[PDB]
RNA sequence: GCAUCGGUUCUGGCGGGGGGAUAAAGGCCCAGGGAAUGUGGCUCCUCCGGGAGUGUUAUAGCCCUGGGUGUAAUACCCUCG
RNA sequence: GCCAGAACGCGACGAUACUACCCGCACGUUGUAGACGUAUAAGAAUAGGCUCCGGCCUCGUAUCCUAGCAGGCGAUUCCUCCGCCGGCCUCGAAGUGGCCGUCGGUAAUUCGCGUAUUGCAAUUUAGACACGCGCGGGAUCAAAUCCUUUGCAGACGACUUAG
């Protein structure tokens, strides 16, 4: 969907035999707020022995792109099921934001290999530094020097609400 | 001298009554507009009024055509298309013919 | 939009069912159609499957009597045409009758309608649709190998038809001479001061 | 349950409507293909039949049995009175067909071919073609020559317009047959100024045909009433002991 | 052995190229993302003309035939600012084609029924000197 | 994936000239002229430097990317051919029958036809006519030899392949009966 | 038919307030450190467009950290008319 | 090739008495799946085109026409545009257009008289296709069926013939 960064903390609720339990923090994917909490409680119950109904919440906050008007790689490291077992994949985009790569993420794995967003889970997300350290052929031919190429046959825009125009349209834009 | 016409009215044509896809109801019209394309185009002739004439056989009072009046209630869809409402509903045999909508309570 | 008295839709490089679907919404409409040069359309995908869904359909007819009932395969362009649109218009009621009644297809340009204006319809255009490397046929092709007999007759006329029109090409293009060279001289010589107030009008 | 035996279905069904005839005088419907390369000539005659007889030839056929032996074979004879040209027709090419355009006539006609377009010939007044003659010495026959130029400008066939000579014959009837032949020719001009050269001429059938030639008969059948289906179609008979 | 080919030629998209937006906006290429969308921004003093800094997609965007020399890639908005008024690209885009037509489209909207009337009649104070000369011209032949 | 520019190259010789008009291609040298159309394949041509040629594909997925290597040799094939032509030749293989062939002259038009008598002693004579623009020559060289040249290696090749399926053995064991006509060598006019 | 009102409801525009890293970015300015799809120079080959190498701002510019202009503007959420 | 021929698919020709037909205009009882500027003819390609050979092309968001009692009466002005007829050429896929001539009308510029009262809106009764009538001019003076008969036909109708 239309995603955005948050961070969230929690905790064990406090006992008189162990006052100051630890506190945990995660940073998740969520559209609001209200799904971030339930993502981080089902991250937790798989690593802690903590659930909700014998923890709490510390804080929420969201991250925000600390440059979001720069051209850069990301690269993903995730695991899903598919119709018979469980798999680990990497892959790499290219886009000026961390939310989006999410977001076309999903849409891919969506489309390329029928996952749903029940079964998928995300590793880490890391930007590329430098430009010797991509691997995919894909993104390797996006940052060939001095990259230009034409458009041909693309069609002209037309109202849809104009029918039966007076001479043959033309693909030369 | 002086060839050019005597129009005041924009034309339209009646498509059909209200309805689902099974069940129909004669209360209500649904009028193209000429030229209007978008929702908020259409919304220049919200409240205008428009006649439906047609011809009939005997001269009653000095003519033998009669008029069914009516006026514009909402926009319909995306294309522009409205609805329309008339003292009597339309004759449900004009699906495809002409209307006139007049420009009365203006601006 | 625009209401017409009738409009005329040149055939040539349209997509059946897409052009058969602005086609049967404008009858119902209210509005008068006539197709010309119904053996230049077209049809997406590969030709041998287009022959193969027509002698599926060839196969078809009523068992006890083939005179009565049966499925009518027309072998006609303009007719699968014809078949085309009526198939999304309900025609067994007295409104689908009637608006059937305002559509006429040919092959060619017959006299009546040629030295008219041809309309053409870009939603169906077969260049903004389909990817260069697909494949597509003639409709004139596919009734040549079901039975349709009159397809040299239609092609040795149109090259009539195609040098008349040149020679009217050449009288409109002299036509123009006279036009552009008038304008040129009678605009400089007479009007002090319409030229700028047009100007600033826009004209 | 599938059939026990098999065996050939009964009858054809290329021939299938079983109908009388819609016209008593046999019809052509196809014509040889024209080349342009022949002569002018007629392709099609008609004539009364009388009878059959019997021949004696001896046969040439290497490596037969009979060859170069006598053999007993029968034969059939048509009359052939001489025929009468009236006129000739042409036709033009159309995305629907083909279709004519124009006819022209001879100037005198004889009683024959009149009273095939009456019914009731004795108490008529026998005013065929009384009108259409006079088109004859009138601008000596320019409306006449203009179609003929027609024809010479728009057609791509021509056919001529021939009746039968029936008073030649023992025949009661005295209504003539009239039908149309079509030329086989170089060219269309040439069709048309060797047609109308034919007008009110009779043509002998040795112009026709000639000796050894294949060729073809068109006529309608014997007729029978009613028949059942044992002889219409040839079923088998059912047993002795069968009930109604 | 001359060989001449008559072939289409499109317009390169390079860094530095100047788009039309569908609004009537200009904006100068810095960085392509992938094959449909690009990283472009306009600084011009016409608040018309001027657009923000940001990603357009390329299916919306015309190509239009100034482009801006010796652009490096990547490069901020201060010295896009500085070429852009060093080449003059908002002078050289007045004289187009694009732009005046779009000047005597936009001229046209804008008419009271009062100058429709005045137009109707300059209209026809031309025409009739206009078919003057043409039928002196066509008597000539 | 999609590939953002794929490009070759093809060298022309100063002898022959080259014309392309709406994808269709016009070859003419030193010995005659030929045609191609090459309308169903989107391709940008372009003229790289004085003598170079240039064709590419630009947004091509793989299955177009192929066909542009294809398009490269087809030319090539096209320029050797107007300026060396080709010629192939052929052998007779008969264990006891001997075939005998008659390839007569013109046929009142440009194509030659060549005649096949005594295969497998068998006594039908039969007839395969060429099309226009290849030569047929009866080798004096040595024995047993045909000879076919011509311009244009889709018309040779196919001359060519049409002598060798028209003698087939039928209801036989083909490795026992090894009767036939067959190609036995490729090669251009000149050196 | 019009003007002035009452009830229900649909649909436009304008003026403000609050919150978050007291938005994040961004413009201008100050201080420090880097690299390449290496700017200007220099070397070589190619005259046939240009290509290859060296090397950190010069006759282009980019990236990272801290500070001022700042209680900056704008996006999103909420809210008074 | 061959068989049937849509009984609501089509073309050519012959003769047409009863004003049945044709021409001219005169109204209008009467009909219509629905006028209100019912205005616009190249062909061809879409990884290429048009041209006035100078140039032009995303776009019909175009071009033509468009003022006056539902459009009067005169004048100063101006040789444009529109219409009915007549004569020569042309047009055959379901036959159309061009040229010339007579006549009638005509703001491109600028003026003089008349508009009221339908009373503050009520379709702006106005177009072209058929069809029924009334006049006054031209031309024309026909067939089919029953009946008797025939047997190339036949349950009866129907069919091939003769009077
Ligand atoms: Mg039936
Ligand atoms: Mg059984
Ligand atoms: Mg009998
Ligand atoms: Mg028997
Ligand atoms: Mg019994
Ligand atoms: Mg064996
Ligand atoms: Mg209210
Ligand atoms: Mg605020
Ligand atoms: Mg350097
Ligand atoms: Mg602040
Ligand atoms: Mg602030
Ligand atoms: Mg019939
Ligand atoms: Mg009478
Ligand atoms: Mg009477
Ligand atoms: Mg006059």
């Amino acid at each position: 969907g239309r995603l955005q960064e948050y961070q969230v903390i929690g905790r064990h609720l406090p006992t008189e035999a162990n006052p100051n339990p630890a506190l945990y923090r995660m940073r998740i994917f969520a559209p609001n707020e209200v799904v971030a909490k339930s993502r981080f409680w089902y991250f937790l119950r798989g690593l802690k022995k903590v659930k909700k109904a014998t923890g709490e919440i510390v804080s929420v906050n969201v991250i925000s792109e600390k440059h979001p008007l720069k051209v850069k790689n990301f690269g993903i490291w995730l695991r899903y099921d598919s119709r018979s077992g469980t798999h680990n994949m990497y892959k790499e985009y290219r886009e000026t934001s961390r939310v989006a790569a999410v977001e076309a993420m999903y849409a891919d794995m969506a489309a390329r290999h029928r996952a749903r967003f029940r079964s998928i889970h995300i590793l880490k997300v890391v930007e590329l530094e430098k430009t010797e350290d991509v691997k995919r052929p894909y993104i390797k031919q996006l940052v060939a020097k001095n990259l230009s190429f034409p458009l041909p046959h693309r069609v002209p825009k037309i109202s849809t609400k104009k029918i039966f125009s007076a001479k043959r349209p033309s693909t030369f834009s | 001298p002086s060839e050019a016409g005597h129009r005041l009215y924009v034309k339209g044509r009646h498509l059909s009554y209200q309805r689902g896809r099974r069940n129909t109801h004669p209360k209500t019209s649904l009028i193209k507009i000429e030229g209007v394309d978008d929702t908020a185009a259409a919304n220049f002739y919200l409240g205008k009024r428009v006649a439906y004439v047609y011809r009939a056989q005997k001269e009653v009072r000095g003519t033998k055509i009669r008029v069914i009046w009516g006026k514009i209630t909402r926009p319909h869809g995306n294309s522009g298309v409205v609805r329309a409402k008339f003292t009597h509903p339309l004759p449900a045999r004009s699906f495809g013919a002409s209307v006139r909508i007049m420009l009365y309570p203006s601006s | 939009s625009s209401f017409e008295s009738v409009v005329v839709i040149d055939g040539k490089g349209h997509l059946l069912g897409r052009l058969a679907s602005i086609v049967a919404k404008q009858l119902l409409s209210g509005q008068k159609i006539v197709v010309v040069r119904c053996e230049a359309l077209n049809i997406s995908g590969e030709f041998f499957r287009a022959k193969l869904k027509y002698h599926a359909y060839l196969r078809k007819m009523t068992r006890y009597n083939p005179t009565r009932g049966g499925p009518f395969h027309f072998r006609a362009p303009s007719r699968i045409f014809y078949k085309a649109v009526r198939g999304m218009i309900p025609h067994k009621t007295a409104r689908g009758a009637a608006a059937l009644e305002r559509l006429k297809v040919f092959e060619g340009v017959p006299p009546p309608y040629d030295k008219k204006k041809k309309m053409v319809v870009p939603q169906a255009l077969r260049v903004l649709r389909l990817q260069p490397g697909r494949k597509y046929c003639t409709v004139g092709r596919l009734s040549h190998e079901v039975g349709w007999k009159y397809q040299d007759v239609v092609a040795r006329l149109e090259e009539r038809r195609k040098a008349k029109g040149a020679a009217y090409y050449e009288r409109k293009k002299l036509a123009a001479r006279q036009l552009s060279e008038a304008k040129k001289a009678a605009a400089a010589k007479v009007d002090p001061k319409v030229s700028e107030a047009l100007a600033a009008y826009g004209y | 349950s599938h059939r026990k035996y098999e065996a050939p279905r009964h009858g054809s069904l290329a021939f299938l409507p079983r109908k009388r005839a819609a016209r008593h005088r046999g019809r052509v419907k196809s014509f040889p293909k024209d080349d342009p390369k022949k002569p002018v000539h007629l392709t099609a005659a008609m004539g009364y039949k009388a009878g059959m007889t019997t021949i004696v030839r001896d046969l040439d056929r290497p490596g037969a049995k009979a060859h170069k032996k006598e053999v007993v074979e029968a034969v059939t004879i048509i009359d052939c009175p001489p025929m009468v040209v009236v006129g000739l027709v042409g036709y033009i090419e159309t995305p629907r067909g083909l279709r004519s355009l124009t006819t022209v006539w001879a100037e005198h006609l004889s009683d024959e071919v009149k009273r095939r377009f009456y019914k009731n010939w004795y108490k008529s007044k026998k005013k065929a073609f009384t009108k259409y003659a006079k088109k004859y010495a009138e601008n000596n026959g320019a409306s006449i020559t203009r179609e003929l130029e027609r024809i010479k400008k728009y057609c791509t066939v021509v056919r001529v317009l021939a009746h039968t000579q029936i008073r030649k014959t023992p025949l009661k009837q005295k209504k003539a047959h009239l039908m149309e032949i079509q030329i086989n020719g170089g060219s269309v001009a040439d069709k048309v100024e060797f047609g109308r050269s034919l007008f009110e001429k009779p043509v002998t059938i040795d112009t026709i045909f000639e000796k050894d030639e294949m060729i073809d008969v068109i006529a309608v059948t014997k007729g029978h009433g009613f028949v059942g289906v044992t002889a219409r179609w040839g079923t088998k008979k059912l047993p002795r002991k069968t009930h109604k | 052995a001359e060989i001449n080919v008559e072939a289409t030629s499109w317009r390169r998209v390079e860094v530095g190229r100047v788009l039309k937006l569908e609004n009537g906006s200009l904006a100068a290429i810095v960085e392509i993302i992938d094959h449909k969308r690009v990283l472009a921004d306009g600084p011009s003093s016409d608040p018309k003309l001027a657009t923000p800094r940001g990603i357009v997609p390329l299916s919306r965007a015309l190509l239009t035939p100034i482009v801006i020399p010796k652009l490096p890639r990547g490069a901020r908005t201060g010295a896009v600012k500085k070429a852009w008024e060093a080449y003059g690209v908002d002078a050289k885009w007045k004289e187009t084609n694009w732009a005046k037509k779009q000047l005597q489209q936009e001229r046209r909207q804008s008419l009271t029924d009062f100058d429709r009337f005045k137009v109707m009649r300059l209209k026809k104070q031309r025409r009739f000197e206009e078919r003057k000369a043409l039928a002196k011209i066509k008597a000539a032949a | 994936m999609r590939y953002i520019h794929s490009e070759e190259t093809i060298p022309v010789p100063e002898n022959l000239k080259v014309s392309i008009k709406s994808r269709l291609v016009t070859v003419e040298g030193p010995r005659g002229k030929l045609q191609k159309d090459l309308s169903h394949i989107a391709v940008n041509f372009s003229v790289v430097k004085k003598g170079v040629i240039g064709l590419e594909i630009h947004h091509g997925s793989r299955k177009d990317v192929a066909a542009l290597r294809t398009v490269r040799t087809i030319i090539n094939n096209m320029i050797i051919g107007v300026t060396k032509g080709f010629k192939y030749k052929m052998r007779y293989v008969y264990a006891h029958f001997p075939i005998n062939v008659n390839v007569e002259k013109n046929a009142e038009t440009g194509c030659y036809e060549v005649e096949i008598r005594n295969f497998i002693g068998e006594k039908i004579v039969r007839k395969v006519v060429m099309a226009p623009g290849v030569e047929v020559e009866i080798s004096k060289a040595q024995k047993d030899e045909l000879i076919l040249s011509g311009n244009s290696l889709e018309a040779v090749s196919q001359s060519a392949a049409d002598i060798q399926q028209i003698c087939k053995v039928r209801n036989k064991d083909i490795r026992k009966f090894l009767d036939g006509i067959y190609v036995s060598e490729k090669g251009n006019i000149v050196e």
